[PDB]
Parts: C-alpha cells; sequence; structure tokens
C-alpha cells in the first residue's frame, strides 16, 4: 500500500576498497574496509584482525584513501560518496569512547557535466597538498588542503584529454605532478601535468611517451629512490621514467588482465597483483639508485580479488566481490610451485544474489539464495546462521519441490574448444561430480562456451543427486514447479532459448517438462516455441510464459502435452512476469508497467491499466491488489498503485513511492514468516549481499513514523554531516526529488541506541495516537514500545568490535 | 500553359486538364 | 552514383540562390508551456532534423511569417491524426533559417525553408481573429539513458570499459570478430544479475545502429559509415524520417521519448517486409524496398515544393512497375539539378503516383530514376 517500511535485515557483505595505515594511533597498524555504505575498523595483531569500530554513512563509499599532513599525529581519511558528499575524518577515542570527527565536509557535484565512462577517480598526492577528482570528462577537480579549508572549496582545470584511463601522482616531483594514460584515435599515450595552485592551471610535465600499449589500463607510482610509473597492460609491463625506458613481457599473465596492485615494501622493491581468475602475482623491481630489470612471478590461487592489501608480516587480505574474503599467507618455501599461499580465515560473503527462495515455512522460514559466481558459485542457507555448500560454478535459479524433497538449481559451467572440436572443463564442478547424469543430446578455437545444467540437490544433505545438461548453444532462462491441470505429479518445468552469435534475437527456444522420481530426472513433454522462454508462472492450474513480446496461457492436457489457450501480443518485451489472482504484472528492461486481467468467461486477456516511463528496471513485485513495487536505475526503489483518487485515469497508474536505497535489487520474495502493526512481508536480495525487508503501514503509523523521523534528524551525528532527506532522495541522473510514502526502518532502529536525555528531547511536544482514542503527550517509553515492533519484524544483528 | 498543381505540367490537351482535375480529387 | 553531387537537392536551388540565412538557436526549456503560431496549410509530420520548404502566397501567412522574423522564428506543425477534422494531439516545433520575399506578378511571395527542433503536446488548439491558430504547447523531453551496466559494474573492471577503436575499415559483409568481443567485454558485469549478455545486447545503441546500417546497407550498397550521425537521437530520428511507412506508424515513432525505444521499434519496423502498392487500386504493385536508393544526402525520402507552394515527399526508386508515362521531359523547376522530368500515372486507376527523371547528357549516372510521393503510396505489409 501506499505507505511503506523498509528495514535491512543482512548487512552488505562485498567488498569494495581497502586500505591501511595508522588511523586509530601512531602506533597501531589499521586495515580499513569499505563494504556498501559502512565501514570497518580494524587492528592487525599476530593472531588476525581484531575489530574496533564499524559505522553507516548516508552514501555509498566511492573513494577512501589516508593521508597525513604535517603537524598530524596519526592519519586522516578521505571520503569521497557516490552523490558527491566529500569529508575528512579523524579519529578519537576519551576512554571508552569512540568518536569519528568530521574535520571538513562539502559537496563537490558540478550542476553541468557528463560522468566519466571509468568511474570516479581520486587521488592525493605524497606530500598532502591537493586531492584530485576526475568525476566528469574533460575536466580536473582539485581541492586544496590548507588548514582553513573546511567547506572543501574546489575549482576545475580544463583537461584537452578527454578518455582518460588512469592518473596518478608521482613521487619525488618538488610540485604536484600527475601521469596519466589516455587513448585518442591514434592510439593509448601517456603524458604528465605539473598542477600549480597560485595559477589554478596545468604546467608543462616532465616527459611524455606513447609506447603504452593499445590494452593498458593500470598506473603504479614508485616510490623513492625509483620514482616514475609502471603501466600495466594485456601482454606487457613497462616502467618510465624520462629517458629511462624497461619493458618486459611475461608469458604468464598473458591468460588474463590484471585488475588490482597493492604495493608491498615501503620503498617499492615488491608489488602485488591479482587477475580476474583469482592468480596471484609478485613484481620484483631490482636495482643497482636506478632500476636494471623487471620480474614476474606466480604465488597461487585466491579467490577472485576485487582488491589487495599486505599486512606487513606476510599476510595478505584479499576483499573479494564475487565470492568469500581471505586472509593468506605468504612462504618463503611452496608445496609445487615457488612461493607458494595458503589460506587462513574466510569471511562471509553472499553477493552476487542472483535468485532466492523462502522454504519450511510450517514452523521458522529459511532463506536459500544463489550466491557468487565462476569458481565462487555457492548455495547459501540463511537462518542470523548462515550455512555454505560450494558447487564451483555459477548458479542463476532455484526452486523448492516439497513432495521429492529436493532443490531445482539451474547452473551454468565454462568450457574452452580444444583442438579435436568438442569442449574441455577448466575444473570439476557440481555438475560432473554428480551421483546421475543425462543429456538431452550428444555432439562434438581455445574460446569459451557456456554449458547449462538442471541440477538437483537433496535438502538435508545438498548434494548434488542429477545433473541433466541441455542442447548445445541452449540457454536456460526460467524455472518453476507446480503442479498442473488434474495431474497429482509435481513437476520441473524450464524455458529455454536458442543463442548463436551471428543472431542478435533468438527465433527458437522450448518448454521442457521433468519429473524427478525414483532416483532419476525423466522428460515428460517438450514443446519448441518461437522465441525466447523469458519467465514463466503458475496461473491457476494453468501455465503461463512469456515468449519474447507475446504470452500464451498454456494447459494441461490428459495426454501429458500442452495445448495453447490465449494469446496477448505487446509491443514490449515481458521480462517480469508476477501473477496474484486473475491479474497479471508485465515488465520489461526499460521500467513499462503493464497490468492484465484474465477474464475466465471470455477465455482472453485484458488490459487494465500501464505506466511507462524510460529507465532501467531491474526486479518488480506485487505487493497487494491495488499496489505494485519495482527497483529503479541508480538504487532507487518505486511503488505504482491503480485506481486512486473517467476510464482515462482508471488506465493509469501513478507514483505513490519513491526511495533512495543504495543497493542493485534482484530478487524479490514474499518471506512471509522468514523471521517469524505491519502487513505483508517481503525480502529482496542485492548485488552487494545485503538482505532486506519492506511490509505495509497503515496511514496513522506512517505519520506518527515520519515525524519521528523529522524529530530523529535532528539529533542524530552524521558520519560526514551529510543529511538523511539528501541521502533517501530519489536520484537518477536527470532527476531529483525528495523521498515519499517510505519509512527508512533503519533511522527508526538507532531510536534504541541513543541516550535517554537525547530520548526526552525527541519525545518532546508529541502527540501519541494511542488505541484507546485520546491523544496524550508521549513519553520515552511509548516510543521504545512501539520501536521494539519495528525490530522484531526481523532478527537482531550481533556484535561487531571485541 | 495550361498545366496542373498538385502535379507537374499537363498540357499534352485540354480534356486532359479536367480529367487530371477530377483525378486529382478522387 | 557518379558525377552526380548529392549535396546538390539538399541546398534546394530551385527555391533561390539569395536567400537570408539566420544562423542561431532558440531551445525551449523542458517541460514548458508555450503558444506558437501554426501553419494552416501544411499536412505534413515533420522529424526533428528534416527540412521543409515553403511558398506563401496568402496575404495572412505573409504577414505571421513576417512578424515571426524577429520573434525567435519557430512555429509548429501538427500532426493530424486524422486531417479531414484536423485534431491532433502531438507536434513539431520549425526554425526558420533562410527566408526571401519577391514582388512577381503584383503579389508577394516569400519562400521559407525550415528544420524540425522539438516535440511538444498540443493543450489547446486556440484560434485567433486573423485565420492563424495559437497552439497552448508542452514541450516533451529527450529521455538519454546511461548504459544499462552504470548501476552495477565493477570499480575495478572500469578501466577495460574502453575499447579500442574499431578494426580497419571494412566496405562489405564487414566480418566483426570484434563485436563478439565487444559484447564480451562491455557487458561482462551481466553475472551479476538475472540475464545474460545478449539480452543487454538487445538494448545497446551501438549494437542496434549497427544492425540498422547493416540492414539499410543490404539495400542502398553506395552507404559510407560518416554518411549517418553517430549519436543515437539524430541517427534514430533520421532512421525514423528514411523508412516508408504510414502516418499511423509515424506518429507513434514520434511518440516514443527514449532513443533506444525508437531504435528498436526501427528495427521491427524494417524485419517485416513491406511492398509499395497503389492506393486507389490497391492491387497494382508499383516498386518494392529492395529497389529503394539515396540520390541525396538526406536519404531516398525528402520534401519539396512545386511552383505553386504544394508540398511532396518523393521517394527516389531505381526501377518502377506499372505505370504510365504522359508528357514530354522538361527541365522547368526540377527538384534534382541536371535532369528533366515525365509526369507518370497508375496504369489502372490514371492516379497521380510520380514522376520519371532522364538524365539530359549521357554521363549522367543513374541516366534514370523514378520518384513516387508519399502520399499515394500505402506500405503493404503481408
Ligand atoms: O521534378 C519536379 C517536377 C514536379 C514538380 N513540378 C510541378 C509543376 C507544376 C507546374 N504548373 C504551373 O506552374 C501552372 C502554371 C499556370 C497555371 C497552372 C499551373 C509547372 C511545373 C511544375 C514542376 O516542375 C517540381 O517542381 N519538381
Ligand atoms: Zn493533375
Ligand atoms: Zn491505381
Amino acid at each position: 500500500m501506499s505507505y511503506n517500511y523498509v528495514v535491512t535485515a543482512q548487512k552488505p557483505t562485498a567488498v569494495n576498497g581497502c586500505v591501511t595505515g595508522h588511523f586509530t594511533s601512531a602506533e597501531d597498524l589499521n586495515l580499513l574496509i569499505a563494504k556498501n555504505t559502512r565501514l570497518e575498523i580494524y587492528v592487525v595483531t599476530a593472531e588476525g584482525l581484531r575489530p574496533v569500530k564499524e559505522v553507516g554513512m548516508y552514501g555509498k563509499i566511492a573513494v577512501m584513501e589516508l593521508f597525513r599532513p604535517k603537524g598530524e599525529s596519526k592519519d586522516l581519511l578521505f571520503i569521497l560518496t557516490a552523490k558527491y558528499n566529500a569529508c575528512i575524518l579523524e579519529y578519537k577515542q576519551s576512554g571508552e569512547s569512540i568518536d569519528i570527527i568530521t574535520r571538513a565536509h562539502g559537496n563537490v557535484q558540478d550542476r553541468i557535466g557528463r560522468p566519466s565512462e571509468t568511474g570516479i577517480i581520486g587521488i592525493i598526492d605524497p606530500e598532502c597538498r591537493m586531492i584530485g577528482l576526475r568525476l566528469y570528462d574533460g575536466l580536473f577537480k582539485v581541492i586544496p588542503l590548507d588548514r582553513d579549508n573546511k567547506e572543501l572549496k574546489a575549482f576545475n582545470i580544463r583537461l584537452e584529454e578527454l578518455h582518460v584511463i588512469d592518473v596518478k601522482f608521482l613521487y619525488g616531483c618538488q610540485a604536484p605532478t600527475i601521469c596519466f594514460v589516455y587513448q585518442d584515435p591514434q592510439g593509448r599515450h601517456v603524458k604528465t601535468y605539473e598542477v600549480s595552485l597560485r595559477e589554478k592551471e596545468f604546467n608543462k610535465g616532465p616527459w611524455k611517451q606513447e609506447n603504452v600499449e593499445a590494452e593498458a589500463s593500470m598506473v603504479i607510482a614508485v616510490p623513492e629512490p625509483f620514482g616514475g610509473a609502471i603501466i600495466i597492460g594485456q601482454e606487457s609491463i613497462t616502467y618510465h621514467n624520462g629517458d629511462k625506458y624497461l619493458a618486459i613481457a611475461p608469458p604468464i599473465i598473458k591468460q588474463s588482465t590484471i585488475v588490482c596492485h597493492n604495493r608491498v615494501d615501503p620503498n617499492g622493491s615488491r608489488y602485488l597483483l591479482g587477475d580476474m581468475e583469482g592468480r596471484l602475482f609478485m613484481l620484483l623491481l631490482e636495482k643497482e639508485v636506478t632500476l636494471k630489470d623487471l620480474r614476474v612471478e606466480l604465488l597461487g590461487e585466491t579467490s577472485i580479488a576485487e582488491c589487495l592489501t599486505y599486512l606487513d608480516n606476510g599476510v595478505v587480505f584479499v576483499g573479494s566481490r564475487l565470492g568469500d574474503s581471505q586472509l593468506v599467507k605468504l612462504n618463503v618455501d611452496s608445496n609445487e610451485q615457488g612461493s607458494y599461499v595458503v589460506a587462513m580465515e574466510t569471511f562471509t560473503n553472499l553477493g552476487p544474489i542472483v535468485d532466492m527462495c523462502v522454504v519450511d515455512l510450517e514452523r521458522q522460514g529459511q532463506l536459500v539464495t544463489c550466491s557468487g559466481a565462476f569458481k565462487e558459485g555457492s548455495l547459501r542457507i540463511i537462518r542470523l546462521h548462515i550455512r555454505t555448500v560450494p558447487l564451483y560454478e555459477s548458479p542463476r535459479k532455484i526452486c523448492y519441490q516439497e513432495v521429492s524433497q529436493c532443490f531445482g538449481v539451474l547452473s551454468s559451467r565454462i568450457e574452452v574448444q580444444d583442438t579435436s572440436g568438442g569442449t574441455t572443463a577448466l575444473r570439476p564442478s557440481a555438475s560432473t561430480q554428480a551421483l546421475s547424469s543425462s543429456v538431452s543430446s550428444s555432439k562434438l578455437f581455445g574460446e569459451e562456451v557456456e554449458v547449462h545444467n538442471l541440477l538437483i540437490i537433496d535438502q538435508h544433505t545438498f548434494e548434488v543427486l542429477h545433473a541433466h545438461q541441455f542442447l548445445q548453444n541452449e540457454y536456460a532462462l526460467s524455472l518453476v514447479s507446480c503442479k498442473l491441470g488434474k495431474d497429482p505429479n509435481t513437476y520441473f518445468i524450464v524455458g529455454t532459448a536458442m543463442v548463436y552469435p551471428e543472431e542478435a534475437e533468438p527465433k527458437q527456444g522450448r518448454i521442457v517438462v521433468f519429473q524427478y522420481s525414483d532416483g532419476k530426472l525423466q522428460t515428460v513433454a517438450e514443446k519448441e516455441v518461437k522465441g525466447a522462454v523469458y519467465s514463466m508462472v503458475e496461473f491457476n492450474g494453468k501455465l503461463l510464459a512469456s515468449i519474447n513480446s507475446t504470452v500464451r496461457l498454456y494447459e494441461w492436457t490428459t495426454e501429458k502435452e500442452l495445448r495453447t489457450e490465449c494469446n496477448h501480443y505487446n509491443n514490449i518485451m515481458a521480462l517480469y512476469l508476477k501473477t496474484k489472482g486473475d491479474f497479471i504484472l508485465v515488465g520489461d528492461l526499460m521500467r513499462s508497467v503493464l497490468l492484465l486481467a484474465y477474464k475466465p468467461m471470455e477465455g482472453n486477456f485484458e488490459e487494465i491499466a500501464r505506466d511507462f516511463n524510460p529507465n532501467w528496471m531491474s526486479a518488480v513485485e506485487i505487493l497487494d491488489d491495488d499496489n505494485f513495487l519495482g527497483a529503479e536505475n541508480a538504487f532507487n526503489l518505486f511503488v505504482c498503485q491503480k485506481d486512486s483518487a473517467t476510464d482515462e485515469e482508471r488506465q493509469h497508474l501513478q507514483e505513490v513511492g519513491l526511495f533512495h536505497l543504495g543497493e542493485f535489487v534482484n530478487v524479490f520474495c514474499h518471506g512471509s514468516l522468514v523471521m517469524q502493526p505491519t502487513q505483508g512481508s517481503v525480502l529482496f536480495g542485492t548485488v552487494n549481499g545485503m538482505i532486506g525487508l519492506v511490509t505495509s503501514l497503515s496511514e496513522s503509523w506512517y505519520n506518527l513514523l515520519l515525524d519521528m523521523q523529522n524529530r530523529l534528524n535532528k539529533v542524530i551525528k552524521s558520519v560526514g554531516k551529510i543529511e538523511h532527506s539528501f541521502w533517501r532522495s530519489f536520484h537518477t541522473e536527470r532527476k531529483t526529488e525528495p523521498a515519499t510514502g517510505f519509512i527508512d526502518g533503519d533511522l527508526i532502529e538507532s531510536f534504541l541506541d541513543i541516550s535517554r536525555p537525547k530520548m526526552q528531547e525527541v519525545v518532546a511536544n508529541l502527540q501519541y495516537d494511542d488505541g484507546s482514542g485520546m491523544k496524550r503527550e508521549a513519553t520515552a517509553d511509548d516510543l521504545i514500545k512501539v520501536v521494539e515492533e519495528l525490530t522484531r519484524i526481523h532478527w537482531s544483528h550481533p556484535q561487531f568490535e571485541k | 500553359p495550361f498545366q496542373c498543381n498538385q502535379c507537374g505540367a499537363s498540357f499534352t490537351q485540354k480534356g486532359n486538364l479536367l480529367r487530371h482535375i477530377k483525378l486529382h480529387s478522387g | 552514383i557518379i558525377n552526380f553531387d548529392t549535396s546538390l537537392p539538399t541546398s534546394h536551388t530551385y527555391l533561390g540562390a539569395d536567400m537570408e540565412e539566420f544562423h542561431g538557436r532558440t531551445l525551449h526549456d523542458d517541460d514548458s508551456c508555450q503558444v506558437i503560431p501554426v501553419l494552416p496549410q501544411v499536412m505534413m509530420i515533420l522529424i526533428p532534423g528534416q527540412t521543409l520548404p515553403l511558398q506563401l502566397f496568402h496575404p495572412q501567412e505573409v504577414s505571421m511569417v513576417r512578424n515571426l522574423i524577429q520573434k525567435d522564428r519557430t512555429f509548429a506543425v501538427l500532426a493530424y491524426s486524422n486531417v479531414q477534422e484536423r485534431e491532433a494531439q502531438f507536434g513539431t516545433t520549425a526554425e526558420i533559417y533562410a527566408y526571401r520575399e519577391e514582388q512577381d506578378f503584383g503579389i508577394e511571395i516569400v519562400k521559407v525553408k525550415a528544420i524540425g527542433r522539438q516535440r511538444f503536446k498540443v493543450l489547446e488548439l486556440r484560434t485567433q481573429s486573423d485565420g492563424i491558430q495559437q497552439a497552448k504547447v508542452q514541450i516533451l523531453p529527450e529521455c538519454v539513458l546511461p548504459s544499462t551496466m552504470s548501476a552495477v559494474q565493477l570499480e575495478s573492471l572500469n578501466k577495460c570499459q574502453i575499447f579500442p577503436s574499431k578494426p580497419v575499415s571494412r566496405e562489405d559483409q564487414c566480418s566483426y570478430k570484434w563485436w563478439q568481443k565487444y559484447q564480451k567485454r562491455k557487458f561482462h558485469c551481466a553475472n551479476l544479475t538475472s540475464w545474460p549478455r545478449w539480452l543487454y545486447s538487445l538494448y545497446d545503441a551501438e549494437t542496434l545502429m549497427d544492425r540498422i546500417k547493416k540492414q539499410l546497407r543490404e539495400w542502398d550498397e553506395n552507404l559510407k559509415d560518416d554518411s549517418l550521425p553517430s549519436n543515437p537521437i539524430d541517427f534514430s530520428y533520421r532512421v525514423a524520417a528514411c523508412l516508408p511507412i504510414d502516418d499511423v506508424l509515424r506518429i507513434q515513432l514520434l511518440k516514443i521519448g527514449s532513443a533506444i525505444q525508437r531504435l528498436r521499434c526501427e528495427l521491427d519496423i524494417m524485419n517485416k517486409c513491406t511492398s509499395l502498392c497503389c492506393k486507389q487500386c490497391q492491387e497494382t504493385e508499383i516498386t518494392t524496398k529492395n529497389e529503394i536508393f539515396s540520390l541525396s544526402l538526406c536519404g531516398p525520402m525528402a520534401a519539396y515544393v512545386n511552383p505553386h507552394g504544394y508540398v511532396h515527399e518523393t521517394l527516389t526508386v531505381y526501377k518502377a512497375c506499372n505505370l504510365n508515362l504522359i508528357g514530354r521531359p522538361s527541365t522547368e523547376h526540377s527538384w534534382f539539378p541536371g535532369y528533366a522530368w515525365t509526369v507518370a500515372q497508375c496504369k489502372i486507376c490514371a492516379s497521380h503516383i510520380g514522376w520519371k527523371f532522364t538524365a539530359t547528357k549521357k554521363d549522367m549516372s543513374p541516366q534514370k530514376f523514378w520518384g513516387l510521393t508519399r502520399s499515394a503510396l500505402l506500405p503493404t505489409i503481408p
């Protein structure tokens, strides 16, 4: 309904940044980890990581750097958010009180500008004179770091190069010097500039070179006594310092692309490199004052790394987005290669969540999700208690069959074409190590193809009982488990499509009906269609399948076949398909919402209402008969509703709810009593591994909670001094709007963490609409009672720091 | 001399003028 | 097309050579209400970026255009759903960039050349005392959407999002081995979502433009990659202008605010085969889409003005079937310099279909081609 409540059940677990420095004190080595909107601070000890502080921010962290200007005892932290909120933070401890102190803050957004394609870049020069930001193409933003700059005032310098790949600050330069790699129609080039703070201008740099390779992406600034820069490409690694040129082309790094790096020694003798498949490399710089040679050696295998960080005792932190983060140890000796790595700690990551289901609702539901990708794919069972079932391949879709006591999972693995004309597998996975196997049909350079499988997994041991391999060039898209017609059997139904590289739109597909009985998976019926089966749903004993721009209701015949009932042709692709009663919700990727109704007496479909607003839409869900929920471009949520107060306005769905969440939502599920005043319960899973809950509120409760939000925003101190209203505002590149119809449950639940005098400050002069009927001045205990329920809706988080 | 307005020159005959006239309306 | 400068038809030399040219731009604010005069005689659907010639005879349009000359040079063209009752819900804004007045035959004549600028929605159709309609206008927006991966992409992969330039220029067939690499690298973040790579390719502007370019080059082999615009919005408008479709399809294409949706609709329109037939008989075939070719820099379909100020949308084709030829070749007021014309009518119903253009010299290529008006043609979709 028009008033909704959003709360966080699981905090985001994906790591998008990590830095090392002396933040807590001058003698402590600290590791700072940036998860989405969350900052965790650790102290590096011999036994591992000791958590100290964890804070939440009103934004998505994009830049995190540590710097120490002159006259400061310990390091300061610079944070920039996706909404261009910049702050400088200090760590303060007065006994047991730990505070994050804002030294300076401001907004660096330009009203006119096109955001850059290669993202936001933030760099601080080694002598702590300025911060350089690349937010829009053709402009370079400089923030001077003088003490009397509390509002973070910046100026723009014009860059003649529009397509910049990477930029860094150089060491050993008497003036702030930047080195960057850019592409023009002639190719890729490396150039240097000097930044003048007096003239607010660019001056001529010390050198320039073109020899950078066509696939160069990384710039590494080498400290003294070497200086210069190192450019990393697909096949070559090059060192540039004025008239010095050193180039190596190691054959080992040709298999994958290097994406992350970290400095090991303070003087730049060794570097760590991470590639796209989880290999860890070491780059060694040999000296004699000047550089003599470059060397690359392979250390071993870790998780697919987003960032790397060295912990000063041979311990390396691997921060992963596609899988679990690790603490690993590099040894002087090794097992089977040179200088192996050994895993010693694993941190759980549920992202990305591509599908999930709710199981065991008889009494306390459990959430089973499809997490990870490539070799980090796994099934996660969430009860918060989390259990991991490694698959070593990518899980796509999941469903539950109660009669068979098993799960149906769609998966895909990567195979390479060998010289024989067939395909070979890179590693053992769940589809290859199954108890029993079947193939739809068997058929016969060095390129990757995707093999799609259907897996049957036992609900108790989570062991793979059966794996079914689809046809060549076949892509499995949808999966349901349901009973059809008068047949007492329960079936697995899969909708596929035939994809060929020379065809943009698939012109063939099929729907396959599987039955799992007597330890085996048998094919009951197959139906050939003229398009891709993007989505399927069960509709009152019939099958509803989205065939491209049309939909097709199907009946289950006594001859175990599918017979077409009715066709409805649309102008949009039916990617999203949801059902409640006789109503069907249809959506496309361009945020085109279409509401249909099935007329049982006419045997056809009817159009009720629509709403076409061009944006990027990732998921939809039906809340009740009149209200529909979705996820928008950027990281927003929206609610559309019907018939709210002629046939022209009866056919229009209008916006009643807008909210900025900060996460990318993939799946919506009706978890009514997963975690055991509010009506309904919907869960969603995000790319960052975050799980959230949406529930509906009445008008009186919504008004009370909105008033309490406004009163709470005046007493709660935000990190970086960001405003909650600005943070929660609906945000696109062409429109910004205040949030409406949504209550932030996190801020409401923060009410229980504040002190009693602050509680009395919040509750002062508030009218409490008690269920008795008469309004009276609310006290703190009444609101404490109310907030309790709002927390009980989900589980409670455990303590982080020791 | 005599020619159409919804089309190019049609001066072959006096008859052709009004033939094209009711033709163009139809 | 050899020894014929395709830039010749675009300048409209037949109208005049000493026109007064105004350089400037006046773009209205988005979602804004405005009042704009309406030309009473024009019955054409103008797409932004299209050029419209006009000859004005009556005194009141002359005075209104004279008034418009210093008042931002903007008038509105209304897209009539059915032309009989003069009802329109959408339209376009036209800007004047060339004008000149003559005093021949003892009366004043104004010649105007205009270009489409913006789309709008019709609110109130006010009528003035002097016969010029004033329209209440809401300016529709152009929706520029970012990349689909901008909401999901990994930051470590941001440096690899920029590709090396498209391989050495091919001329026909266009073997890619690159569009595959481009799909693999641009939409690599697609495994973080619930959808595959090819679905995201189906909503990518560059891939849709490449597909449209391939389909257009299939019919006319003289296209070059630099002849079409490199911007998705301009490309979509040009393609919608060049397509041989009827009025309802053009209105539907004008109703779309996003360039990606317009490109997808244009591809869908191109996929379904069409044959152009005479409108009065509806049983005699004139030409097929295969014979459509572009003698002008602005596609195989353009707007021209005849000596009496009546506007025809002419389509240039190679071979025309079942057309009777009456008259002698004449070079007067020819829209294509260096060519004569003879009027062509349907062999069955004798309705005016178009003209046949014959080169005066013998070194001109093509020697002959046919130009048929859109209003006398209907698209037959089997
Ligand atoms: O290629 C072409 C050929 C088609 C098209 N027309 C149309 C046209 C009508 C006319 N009749 C007239 O002036 C006319 C004069 C007096 C009375 C009645 C009519 C003359 C020339 C052309 C002429 O050339 C054009 O302009 N471009
Ligand atoms: Zn005529
Ligand atoms: Zn005819």
